[PDB]
């Protein structure tokens, strides 16, 4: 049930950037699909979420608006569309799944992780 | 307080402590096929396919060996079986925990397909044993106790049914806490320990409700399997009840599941946990309401009449979920009608279970009855298997209209077949 996301890099402030985590195992359209933050020196953060069941975005309050995140059930995936790089977004992302197991087993699983740096 | 020394209390504790056990070894086998071996249909597929094979070959001579011997001897012997078997296999799930990376990753080859065999074997061994035990403490024990005052026997079928899914609902979330707290081999420990000292007590505790109750005391080489086999089957036939196990058996071949872990296919999609869980929980709440109204439904209506009632709710329920599934990502309003649906359906299918089994309780001979409730469970899990066979024809998820609408009309063919026996057996409404 591995899961890879591609498409980080390097942009100037302020513009636009796509991360797409393609993932084999599971659904991405029955499991809530969330993102988090990486910062250098400091630990995890939150970044924004996809319900299980309805399709419900819950955007972190200190990066709501700009952020964009859409799944895809026909390729298997799901999408963050990234506009207005700032510099404290300059992290590693990683794609996770939280709530995947049974009716009273179930893990958090995680992504290898993706390096997004922004420059001014 | 004499309702604690009281052979019924003694008795709903025995199976209490008995469905306690079972359910936290259910759990632990679930979790081991998914902690080893990746989300995959098949092995599941072919657990359940072993399971029921096994049953059904086996349910008319578990039956006969029931009512031949003592009803005594056959209770401890029913009951050491399960408890000796479920103990190897906690014990082997110990060593299998113990050696999850390297049997995952150093040694290949056969290692994983023999711990699975030995796996399945034994469960299956223990799920048979657990089908005979569950026959003989039930039919023959509850029937002889509660006596010919039928609204007790009500009672005890109710409570007993309440108990198992308060122990279907709890025992899981307590393997998982203790199992997360530790590790699996602790978990596994402590199921082994807890059968254990629940098999001591419970032979302790058969020993003591025997005592009280009085009335249970008066009570190729393989040709006979197949002489007792056929007897058992053509008997049954002839039983008037016959229409009733009929279409409770077409009951059992739901895919509107969410009851249990071993049988399950929202999971077999890959529904994420904290839904299962949700709807595992509504579904017990659920059906213990649903043996209350089965328990308000009988003093008021007739046996019969419950019965019937029980069918209209449930199909009607069902007539939801197909207008649910029928109606054009997907919208969460079709989603959640299906689960009100399934979660109604629960309560349908748990009244009429109840109730046929007062009927299976009530009709028999006595010197019949434990070779006609195990060819029941044998045709109960026969149909339990063309359900896992509908279920490995249909992987893909573009199929789950079409099983949902089969599902139902085999639902409806049941409900028929016990609204013959009903026209049959009173002729009045």
């Amino acid at each position: 049930v591995q899961l890879v996301e591609s498409g980080g890099g390097l942009v100037q402030a302020g513009g636009s950037l796509r991360l797409s985590c393609a993932a084999s195992g599971f659904p991405v359209a029955w499991n809530e699909m969330r993102w988090y933050r990486q910062a250098p020196g400091k630990e995890r953060e939150w970044v924004a979420a996809i319900a299980s069941i309805g399709v419900t975005t819950y955007y972190a309050d200190s990066v709501k608006g700009r952020f964009t995140i859409s799944r895809d059930n026909a390729k298997n995936t799901v999408y963050l569309q990234m506009n207005s790089l700032k510099p404290e977004d300059t992290a590693v992302y990683y794609c996770n799944v939280k709530d995947y197991g049974m009716a009273f087993w179930y893990y958090d699983y995680w992504g290898q992780g993706t390096q997004v740096t922004v420059s001014a | 307080a004499d309702y604690l020394t009281s052979a019924k209390f003694l008795l709903y504790l025995g199976h209490s402590l008995s469905t306690w056990g079972d359910r936290m070894w259910h759990f632990a086998v679930s979790v081991f096929l998914v902690e080893l071996y990746g989300n995959s249909l098949l092995l599941t597929a072919v657990y359940g396919l072993v399971v029921a094979g096994s049953v059904l070959v086996l349910g008319a001579i578990i039956g006969d060996w029931v009512d031949k011997n003592a009803r005594l001897k056959v209770a401890q012997t029913s009951l050491v079986v399960q408890n000796v078997s479920v103990i190897l296999c906690g014990i082997i799930l110990m060593m299998v925990f113990l050696h999850k990376h390297e049997l995952l990753t150093m040694y290949h080859g056969w290692v994983l397909t023999s711990c699975y065999i030995l796996i399945i074997t034994i469960a299956n061994i223990a799920n048979l044993a657990s089908t005979a035990t569950a026959i003989t403490i039930q039919r023959d024990w509850i029937v002889v106790v509660a006596g010919e005052d039928r609204s007790k026997l009500a009672n005890m079928n109710a409570t007993i049914r309440r108990i198992d899914q308060l122990t279907n609902i709890l025992a899981p979330m307590a393997v998982g806490q203790i199992m997360t707290f530790g590790s699996p081999v602790i978990g596994c420990g402590f199921i082994s320990g807890w059968n254990l000292v629940s098999m001591c007590v419970e032979y302790v505790l058969l020993w003591k409700v025997y005592q009280k109750t009085p009335a249970l005391a008066v009570k190729s080489q393989m040709a006979e399997p197949f002489r007792t086999f056929r007897d058992g089957w053509v008997s049954y036939y002839n039983q008037p009840v016959f229409l009733a196990g009929m279409g409770l058996a077409f009951l059992y071949m739901t895919v509107l599941g969410f009851d249990c872990i071993t049988t399950g296919y929202a999971y077999t999609q890959g529904l994420s946990g904290s839904i299962l869980s949700i709807l595992m929980g509504a579904s017990a709440i659920t059906g213990i309401m649903g043996t209350v109204a089965f328990t308000w439904l009988r003093r008021k209506c007739g046996l019969v009449r419950t019965g019937l009632i029980s069918g209209l709710a449930q199909l009607s329920c069902l007539i939801l979920c197909v207008i649910s599934v029928f109606m054009p990502s997907v919208p969460i309003i079709s989603v959640s009608l299906l689960f009100a649906g399934v979660i109604a359906a629960r309560i349908g299918l748990w009244s009429f279970d109840l109730t046929v089994t007062q009927l299976l309780q009530e009709n028999v001979i006595e010197s019949e009855r434990g070779i006609i409730n195990g060819v029941q469970n044998s045709m109960n899990y026969l149909l339990d298997l063309l359900h896992f066979i509908m279920v490995i024809l249909a992987p893909n998820p573009e199929a789950f209209g079409l099983l949902v609408l089969i599902s139902v009309s085999f639902v409806a063919m049941g409900h028929i077949m016990y609204f013959r026996f009903a026209q049959n057996t009173l002729g009045n409404k």
